[PDB]
DNA sequence: ACCGTCATGATCATATTATTACGCCAGACAGGG
DNA sequence: CCCTGTCTGGCGTCCTCTCACCTATGATCATGACGGT
């Protein structure tokens, strides 16, 4: 279901901007999880270009130049 | 309430009629002012499950996609195929309903001109590409989404479709509310699906399958009606037959589950002993 | 920070940290005083409950409180909830170069332009007017320009009509549900104090005129002016994205 | 006959039903409750005496001392209301209490105390109520709002359906005490019976029945009947009453008297019961399988062994029968446990019980209350006697005992406040009866179960909580000191009492700030039935049913006036005629319809007495005697409307206005509006603003005079008489002699309230409306208030409206207004703002109020005096300096070095930062009142002494005018005395006023009268002198301030606003609208007479938003103005009074059987000219709510004027000058300006201040802030492809500080470019997550 | 009129108890056929 | 040991505007007014 599916994501900021932050931050902390940003709300949190709209060319460029 | 409000607003409502009116309107204001919270929280859950999904390819390179048919509840055909397969790219190439013709090719967007050439040929159902069958890792390819919907063309490489989709489902959350036998209507041809049947002694084709779908196909090929016929019903008609508009074609009794047979012969009571298994209840008002 | 007066309105985290440090100093002094066990146990237990109350208050039995019976807000309550950092300061932010007023009709408009008052226009476009005034050579330092628009002389309105001209603004009705609730217009200056909004566009915003209010936002940089003209302009949103039906239907 | 202000302008009145009970005093809830609270009340209850007699006598911890209670008394307040609002004090009264201390001796607490002491003691300050019904807490006039909560008593709810997911309903029985521990009996799906106390852990219910000292034999004696088995020679025979066998299938062939009655396999019919009870069958025969599961009642013991044969409440087997049969028992008592009739709920409950006696039950109850501690029999007895059975901790009120006896079908409604054994046993009996299928459950929203608290009861409860804290303190101190040496003011202290009552009146959830911008808004905020607050529900949790109008709100709580939004139906408003019962419920009047005739006696029914009887509807036709003219009449029996016969009715409603409230009974034609639009119309009629010259409603309901006079904005005459001196400041009434006291000679002075600030920044003015030499009657208006006119209620103004689409400028709901409206200055209102400048003492130095300001011009300071505080009456704009204040700061770390350096320069060089009080951004207006509050011991500057001399001369001149005009009336009485009995016609007025008091006269009542008037003269002289000295010592003395503030300068601006495109106007039916274009005069659609229409609405709002009442109001307003134009035509031609009398009489008859029936033949040729002087701007018409003016009466009144019958005039155009096709509707609508203006919402920000903890802009308008680019707007920009717009929308424009300074340099240099960086609030997120044990980083 | 006594206001550390009245809806836990 | 009531936690709409208001106390030096000589 949609709230169990958005809280079970491979990106803990996406699952922490949404409902309960305690459960998700302890699960991510004891798992040692890492957030390869790669979505819209991680980049709205961290303050950069959205990887969808005009910023999709910027993220193509950055993903190409690694 | 069994006593209505016989006075309109040009005539005056008296006191009791206005008080019953206030019952009916206070319920509506409470429903909107509490409905809006669930509508907003639904939009939030939807844009946070979507949140990631970006059109990131141009073709996933597949041949799978869902089978768009017109939807029919049992009344007249509710939503036509041109509402469901408008601007969605076909999965395999649609055969023209005559015989084995390449009417449309296998990766064409179906805009209004293609949909009119679909409606002229009375095309049954289209196997079309759906987003849930997209093979793209981490995103949706540009063909399996479909038309842009506010642009005439296909979706561009990039445009966030998860967020516009989540907003478009949750945005009408305010307008939504919060709190015998089969009689045919039109005149056409009969077809049966999921059917395993047998002819009774009288002639009415009874069915030995519970899950039988009774379709009414017209003289053109498209499916215009559909119904669900239970296990053991008295069908007035048969397979492939032509009927008249309004003629009863089905009959059953839902309060009496039929234990009808396939063959004939004599009846024996196997493991039926009166006193422990079955009981003797002679009827009061009839005697049988 | 102190409020208006002579006392300091102290935060809740200072109460939490000050209690943990008071208890930790007491426990160091007891462990020093070789106190007996039954209650050094009480001292360490009070420290355990103090730390557990600092981190996530109220997850243990009934939450501590300073004034008056309301519990005080801990670190996890600075993160979680509707008013944490995610939902209140990182996903949604308060925004400079922005304005807000009551809307009204103005049916003379073309549907790519909206009316915008002169007082709001001179307040939202203060740096562009400063840059324009410094380019002409009328003034010298920045102060002089701020005195000029603080006085509102006769020459800054031509400067204002020369910073408006091809510069879109984002009008936004306050319950934005779908993407047609943020649309970019070109301003036409209004003698008045009310945003004049083209009527057809109202059916997109769900905006009647019974007391509604809208916010204006200014695209500062050049890529944002081009995004307002090429993606978010009101001429570009004539079909609703939920379907194929036109959203600029005459109401 | 009519009162003299009702001969000024007599309102035309339609309406058919002759009234029998007039509208009561609309503020009776507040005033009657608080009069019930504070008054010397004998016989114990109610009031403060209930608290002082329930918490006292405080007896000590066995020290034989006792602090008992005598009486109480409130002294006068030190400050009256006006000085209290000006200065800022509470409006309180000191509560003196006479307490007594007695101290008993040793070995005899029934012996003599050695010493007593009775004395006066100070405790608390309770705030009094003003005559308007409001409190003054800190200079701001506040209202405590009535609460609607659950009635104390038993309550049998049914948890229907939802539990256990199998449809088996539960039943709980919540006993709701007024003060103490709750008690919930309930069931469970195993059909066991479970008690719980205060929502704690759950126990089986009969554990409390053992706690009341019941043995198990007695419990089964109570809760079941008995079945008798007699062992008489054959198969253990049975006593059988066949009523238990109603529908049971027997296991054998029941025969008796040698006759087969019942067959095996069949059930016992009712006629077989009749056979067995007709033949009087007693003993029948049972098999050995019949008592296989019968449950024994009591214990049987064997006499030989002394053991127990079978325990109580146990089923019987073969061996138990074999044991008790051979022990000598012939009688066997069992229980009847049926499927439908009587379940064994008590029996299964006792089988779950582990306890066995009283002690174990008390131990288990003591253990479920306080978990995990050693119980003791004394502690368990003390706890269970202090839960329910003590006068201290448990108290049903009289309301609670009434509901608890009524819902258990008792007789006496009087009982003790504590429970007993019979009470709990009757609760369990009624719960088992409801489970058995007979009797019904009780709904919650039924208004027989919703009590109304008010100001008096809630203040009593908060005062009682203060007293139980102080009895904790007195029990501490009384037995821990030396006696006898102390007095009962050293023990009891006034801090918790005053803290409790000051916290309740100061900040509660029900002591709220009065919405005061309108007389209507006052008088409908004081009448409010809020469901929220302490003890009630909350907005964001509940619910569905409580937000819905129950069928018993009819005539108690208004159905249509409630705030839409998050709390609909919780902020209910009380109706017009609805009183409050003796207990606290709601009651409403009715008319006792005896068998044929509607008797005109009123008779108050509650909410549960209404249900049993049958009530006729309000507007039922009756022919002059009371006989109902139909033979089917619409009535309502038990919450359900129907059609009943002519003479089975028992009550009729009083008047047809009683379902609605006073907010929504000033709406004309209410019966034509759909209920949503009537709701929005009543709410916006509350939200109006007072204009400059308020006019009148042409189409009212006649309810305006009750709302105006019965509020407190007009100056109602106390004693009637003759006016002597009218002025804009004061009004002097000379009291008539047939209304007048013998002593205290008496001519009254009304000091009006001129331009002062309301709470909503409006301008609460009072204008005198009487002439000079004019008679006034008792109970009559003298001075109109805000939004009043001649004693009526004029909220907005009435203007010429036309319904036509006009070129798009009224598209959705907008309004288009001619310039003729703004030229007439008719929507110009007066606001008063109160700007304040405090001057504190910092630790860098004190602040000054000097006029010298660093780095400002002399032209900016020319509006100041030599003292630095602005003159009275200088029109300022935004940015002008009102109070020149500079920060007295600096301080260069003291020391000798700097000590000798300060002598050279001298004083202060420039260590004074500028922090003056300035006008807010973008207002104007006039400085009308300046106050200077100064701490005593600080030098008062020059303007402070100037204001003190001004107020001193004003007070002395005003009190001298009081004494002078009062003694002018007194000497005018003295002259009237001396003429009778010893006249000096021409001799008296020559000899002086001193020698009138001592002139001789005959010893009669006249000489005694002279002695009375003389001593009243001398007493008023001495009283004048002492109160002048008291007023001077109140003015000249210092003022209390906050700790550490030197002086406060307050400046009152009076802004005078106007109209503009963007304001909100609205009618009285829900037709809102932003006024969109202020057209010129010429463009308006005019008609074939010449007059332009003022406002052009939009017709399309009528068929969807179904408010059809505004079009009938428009047509009747045009009829009213047609009559007014014909009066203006017959008066402008200077016609004699005969033709005016003819036409006014024809315009006042005009209808069906109506109530008005006036005649002008008793107005005598001078009042008719003045009545026509008041009717020439239109004729006011009353239209009551549900008994209004029908269509044919509007047509007949439009025929009296020469207007067209259909109401529609053909209208030309202003632009083209050519006719509009299909003639349009014009008329007059009474439209209101709302105070949602547009130069209070408009705001703009380029770059202002920034917040401190997260570097984002501030929020609001007063703080110069930016609009919240919220979360859904971020979603809407993700939904496009706008990526750079969102990046600068949440990095550059908002948060990143180096990013935004780079941005500001780049914008003022022409380079549109952003250097992005990072949000600083994300670094705040890193520090808050990192301040836990969590290690968040940034990789690479 | 000066000297001594009762009264009354500053600064300052001490550290937590006798109310209840949402409505689902998952998720984990002791109980028992 | 697989169903199962029962208990515990965790949600519950966005944007805006106006107003008022945040424990009690228990102990003592030193200032301040009152009365005798
Ligand atoms: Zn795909």
């Amino acid at each position: 279901g949609i709230t169990k599916a958005s809280l079970a994501t491979e990106s803990f900021i996406s699952a922490a901007s949404f409902q309960e932050t305690t459960r998700v931050l302890t699960e991510a902390a004891v798992a040692g999880k890492r957030d390869e940003l790669r979505g819209l709300k991680e980049n709205v949190i961290v303050g950069r270009l959205i990887p969808a709209g005009t910023g999709y060319a910027y993220h193509q460029d950055r993903m190409r130049r690694r | 309430i069994e006593t209505p409000i016989t006075a309109n607003f040009r005539e005056g409502l008296n006191v009791l009629q206005y008080f019953i009116s206030t019952h009916g309107a206070r319920k509506g204001l409470a429903d909107t002012a509490l409905k809006t919270a669930n509508s907003g929280y639904l939009t939030r859950r939807l844009v946070d499950v979507a949140q990631d999904l970006v059109v990131t390819e141009d073709d996933c390179g597949t041949h799978e996609g869902i089978m768009m048919t017109p939807v029919i509840e049992g009344g007249d055909v509710k939503e036509p195929l041109r509402d469901r397969v408008l601007g969605r790219v076909t999965a395999e190439d649609v055969l023209k309903p005559g015989t084995a013709d390449i009417l449309v090719p296998r990766n064409t967007l179906l805009h209004e001109q293609w949909c009119d050439l679909l409606e002229e040929n009375s095309v049954d159902a289209v196997k079309v590409r759906s987003v849930v069958s997209c093979d793209t890792d981490f995103g949706v390819c540009a063909h399996c989404y479909g038309r842009d919907l506010a642009r005439g063309h296909i979706i561009n490489k990039g445009e966030a479709i998860g967020v516009i989709a989540a907003q478009s489902i949750g945005e009408p959350g305010t307008q939504l509310t919060m709190r015998s036998s089969i009689q045919v209507k039109n005149k056409g041809s009969i077809k049966l699906s999921n059917v395993k049947s047998v002819v009774n002694s009288s002639g009415k084709l009874v069915i030995t399958s519970r899950n039988t779908e009774l379709k009414l196909i017209d003289e053109f090929g498209r499916t215009k009606e559909s119904y669900k016929v239970p296990y053991g019903a008295v069908l007035a008609k048969g397979d492939g037959e032509q009927v008249a508009g309004g003629e009863t074609v089905a009959n059953w009794d839902p309060h009496t589950m039929p234990v009808i047979t396939e063959v004939s012969g004599f009846v024996r009571f196997t493991d039926m002993i009166d006193g422990q298994t079955i009981t003797r209840q002679t009827d009061e008002l009839t005697g049988l | 920070v102190p409020l208006d007066g002579g006392r300091f309105a102290t935060s809740d985290l200072n109460d939490l940290y000050r209690r943990v440090i008071n208890r930790n100093n007491r426990l160091k002094r007891l462990l020093d005083l070789a106190a007996p066990d039954i209650i050094v146990r009480n001292e360490k237990r009070m420290l355990q409950e103090a730390v557990d109350a600092l981190l996530d208050n109220g997850r243990r039995g009934r939450a501590i409180t300073g004034s008056n019976k309301r519990p005080l807000k801990s670190l996890a309550d600075m993160i979680k909830g509707k008013q944490g950092r995610f939902r209140q300061n990182l996903l949604g932010k308060r925004v400079d170069y922005s304005g807000r007023s009551v809307i009204t009709v103005g049916p003379y408009l073309r549907l790519h332009q909206c009316g915008l008052p002169k007082k709001m226009a001179l307040e939202l476009f203060k740096p562009f007017i400063y840059g324009k005034l410094e380019l002409r050579g009328l003034a010298t330092t920045i102060k002089a320009a701020k005195k000029m628009v603080e006085r509102e002389e006769a020459v800054v309105w031509d400067i204002l009509d020369e910073v408006i001209r091809e510069h879109p603004v984002l009008l936004n009705r306050a319950p934005t549900l779908h993407r047609l609730g943020i649309q970019a217009f070109e301003p036409v200056l209004i003698e008045g104090k009310a945003i004049q909004l083209h009527p057809l566009v109202c059916a997109a915003y769900n905006a009647d005129f019974d007391g509604d209010q809208m916010a204006v936002h200014v695209p500062l940089t050049l890529e944002a002016q081009l995004e307002a003209r090429a993606l978010m302009m009101s001429t570009n949103n004539i079909l609703s994205p939920a379907n194929g039906e036109p959203i600029i239907v005459p109401s | 006959v009519y009162s003299y202000t009702e001969k000024k302008r007599i309102r035309k009145d339609f309406g058919k039903r002759p009234q029998v009970l007039d509208v009561p005093y609309l503020l009776s809830i507040q005033l009657d409750s608080f009069q019930k609270f504070i008054e010397q009340d004998p016989e114990g209850q109610y009031g403060l005496e209930a608290a002082f007699r329930s918490v006292f006598p405080i007896q000590s911890y066995s020290g034989n001392s006792e602090l008992q209670y005598v009486s109480y008394r409130l002294g006068e307040p030190v400050f009256d209301v006006q000085e209290c609002q000006i200065r800022g004090v509470t409006y309180s009264a000191p509560l003196r209490v006479k307490l007594r201390l007695v101290i008993y001796e040793r070995e005899a607490p029934e012996g003599t105390v050695k010493d007593i002491k009775e004395q006066e003691v100070y405790m608390g300050e309770i705030p009094l109520m003003t005559d308007n019904g409001t409190f003054v807490i800190n200079g701001t006039e506040r209202v405590i709002v009535s609460q609607l909560h659950r009635s104390p008593g038993v309550f049998f709810d049914s948890d229907k359906g939802k539990t256990h997911s199998s449809g088996k309903v539960l039943y709980n029985a919540r006993i709701i005490p007024y003060r103490g521990s709750w008690l919930d009996f309930e069931f469970d799906p195993k059909d066991n019976l479970f008690v719980r106390i205060d929502r704690r852990r759950k126990l089986p219910a009969t554990i409390i029945l053992r706690a009341l000292n019941y043995t198990t034999e007695q419990i089964l004696d109570l809760f079941f009947e008995k079945v008798i088995f007699e062992i008489r020679d054959n198969k253990l025979q049975m006593e059988l009453v066949p009523e238990r066998l109603r529908g049971e299938t027997a296991s054998f062939d029941i025969e008796a008297n040698g006759k087969v009655y019942v067959e095996k396999g069949r059930r016992i019919t009712a006629r077989h019961i009749r056979q067995l009870e007709k033949d009087d069958v007693k003993l029948i025969e049972v098999p050995v399988e019949y008592i296989a599961g019968k449950v024994v009642a009591k214990d049987y013991i064997d006499e030989s062994t002394g053991e127990l044969i079978c325990a109580a409440n146990m089923e019987l087997s073969l061996d138990l029968l074999a044991k008790l049969s051979q022990s000598g028992h012939k009688r066997i008592e069992t229980l009847f446990t049926n499927d439908l009739d009587h379940g064994p709920y008590i029996s299964e409950t006792l089988r779950v019980d582990p306890t066995n006696d009283r002690l174990s039950a008390l131990v288990e109850i003591y253990r479920m209350m306080r978990p995990g501690e050693p119980p003791t029999r004394e502690a368990a007895e003390s706890l269970f006697e202090n839960l329910f059975f003590s006068e201290d901790r448990y108290d049903l009120s009289a309301v609670g005992r009434m509901k608890f006896n009524r819902s258990l079908l008792r007789e006496e409604i009087e009982g003790s406040g504590i429970l007993s054994k019979d009470d709990i046993i009757d609760v369990m009996k009624k719960l088992i009866d409801i489970r058995n299928g007979k009797g019904e459950v009780d709904d919650i929203d039924h208004l027989g179960n919703r009590r109304i608290r008010s100001v008096g009861e809630m203040a009593e409860n908060q005062f009682r909580v203060g007293l139980v804290r102080v009895e904790r303190a007195v029990k501490e101190r009384l037995s821990l000191g030396d006696l006898d040496t102390l007095m009962p003011q050293d023990m009891i202290n006034a801090k918790p009492i005053s803290a409790a009552v000051k916290e309740f009146f100061g900040s509660s959830q029900l002591s709220q700030f009065m919405d005061q911008n309108n007389p209507l808004s006052e008088i409908t905020h004081k009448r409010r039935i809020s469901a929220l607050g302490p003890g009630g529900l909350t907005r964001e949790r509940a619910g569905f049913e409580v937000r819905d109008v129950h069928p018993t709100h009819y005539g108690r709580v208004c159905p249509i006036e409630t705030p839409e939004g998050p709390n609909i139906g919780l902020i209910n408003s009380l109706s017009v005629y609805a009183q409050t019962n003796e207990y606290g419920f709601l009651e409403t009047p009715y008319r006792k319809v005896t068998d044929g005739v509607v008797t005109d006696e009123i008779h108050y029914l509650s909410a549960i007495e209404e249900g049993n009887y049958v009530i006729a509807q309000a507007n039922s036709n009756l022919d002059e005697e009371g006989h109902f003219v139909e033979d089917l009449v619409t009535c309502r029996s038990k919450g359900e409307s129907s059609l009943f016969s002519r003479d089975q009715v028992d009550y009729m409603d009083v008047s047809t206005q009683q379902v609605v409230s006073v907010g929504a009974s000033l709406i004309p034609f209410l019966e034509h509006d759909d209920a949503n639009r009537a709701l929005m119309g009543a709410n916006m009629q509350r939200q109006a603003v007072p204009t400059l010259r308020a006019d009148k409603p042409l189409v009212g309901t006649g309810m305006e005079r009750a709302v105006a006079v019965d509020s407190g904005v007009t100056a109602v005459a106390k004693r009637g008489g003759v006016v002597q001196y009218v002025d804009a400041s004061r009004i002097v009434i000379k009291v008539n002699e047939d209304e007048m006291y013998p002593g205290e000679a008496g001519i009254d002075i009304y000091n009006l309230t001129k331009y002062t600030r309301s709470n909503q920044n409006t301008c609460i003015n009072q204008m005198p409306c009487v002439s000079l030499g004019e008679p006034v009657e008792r109970g009559d208006v003298l001075a109109d208030g805000p939004s009043t006119d001649l004693g009526e209620l004029a909220l907005g103004q009435n203007m010429r409206v036309a319904f036509m689409p006009w070129n798009g400028y009224n598209f959705e709901d907008s309004i288009l207004v001619s310039e003729r409206v703004v030229q007439e200055d008719r929507f110009t209102t007066i606001h008063i703002q109160e700007l304040a400048c405090v001057s504190r003492d910092t630790k860098l130095g004190p602040e000054e109020i000097t006029a010298d300001i660093p780095n400002v011009g002399e032209a900016a300071l020319s509006k100041l005096d030599e003292s630095g505080i602005v003159y009275i009456g200088a029109e300022v704009t935004g940015g002008d300096i009102l109070v020149g204040k500079v920060t007295p700061k600096g301080e260069t770390q003291l020391t000798p070095e700097e000590k000798l350096l300060r002598a050279i320069f001298g004083e202060k060089a420039s260590d004074v930062k500028d922090s003056s009080l300035r006008v807010p951004n973008g207002v104007s207006g006039t400085v009308i009142d300046v106050q200077v509050f100064t701490r005593d011991g600080v030098e008062k500057d020059k303007r402070a002494l100037e204001i003190e001399e001004m107020q001193l001369k004003q007070a002395k001149k005003d009190l001298s005018e009081e004494l002078q005009i009062l003694e002018a009336g007194l000497f005018s009485r003295i002259r009237a005395v001396l003429v009778a009995g010893g006249v000096e016609a021409e001799k008296l007025d020559k000899l002086p006023r001193d020698r009138w008091l001592e002139l001789g006269l005959t010893d009669e009542e006249k000489q005694n009268q002279l002695e009375q008037l003389a001593e009243q003269y001398d007493e008023l002289k001495h009283e004048f002198e002492k109160k002048l000295e008291a007023k001077r010592r109140k003015i000249t003395q210092g003022d209390d301030l906050a700790p550490g503030v030197l002086k406060i300068v307050k400046v009152y601006l009076a802004v005078k606003r106007r109209i503009q495109p963007g304001d909100k106007m609205a009618g009285r039916h829900g037709n809102k609208g932003v006024i969109s274009k202020i057209n010129p005069i010429e463009d308006m659609p005019y008609d074939e007479n010449g007059t332009p229409v003022d406002i052009v609405l939009n017709p399309l709002g009528v068929p969807s938003r179904m408010n059809i009442g505004q079009i009938l109001e428009t047509h009747l307003g045009m009829a009213a103005k047609g009559i007014g134009d014909k009066i203006n035509a017959m008066l402008k031609q200077q016609q004699e009074v005969a033709k005016l009398r003819e036409f006014i009489q024809r315009a006042y008859d005009l209808g069906a059987d109506v109530r008005q029936k006036v005649d002008l033949s008793t107005f005598s040729d001078e009042e008719v000219m003045r009545l026509a002087e008041n009717l020439r701007k239109g004729m006011p018409i009353a239209t009551p709510v549900f008994d209004g003016a029908k269509e044919a009466e509007i047509k007949e009144l439009l025929k009296l004027g020469d207007l067209p019958t259909s109401g529609q005039i053909r209208l030309y155009d202003g632009r083209t000058g050519e006719q509009f096709e299909r003639p349009v509707t014009v008329g007059y609508m009474y439209m209101l300006k709302l105070n949602h203006l547009v130069d209070d919402k408009m705001h703009a920000r380029s770059t202002g201040s920034y917040s401190l903890v997260t570097q984002q802009p501030l929020g609001g308008k007063a703080q110069f802030g930016g609009q919240r680019f919220g979360e859904m707007e971020v979603w809407a920009l993700e939904a496009y492809g706008a990526a750079y717009t969102l990046q600068e929308m949440l990095t550059v424009k908002s948060d990143d500080v180096n990013g935004r300074t780079k941005m500001y340099k780049n914008i003022v240099d022409g380079n549109h470019q952003m250097e992005p960086g990072m949000p600083e609030s994300f670094n705040v997120l890193l520090k808050e997550i990192r301040s836990l044990g969590i290690n968040i980083e940034l990789e690479d």
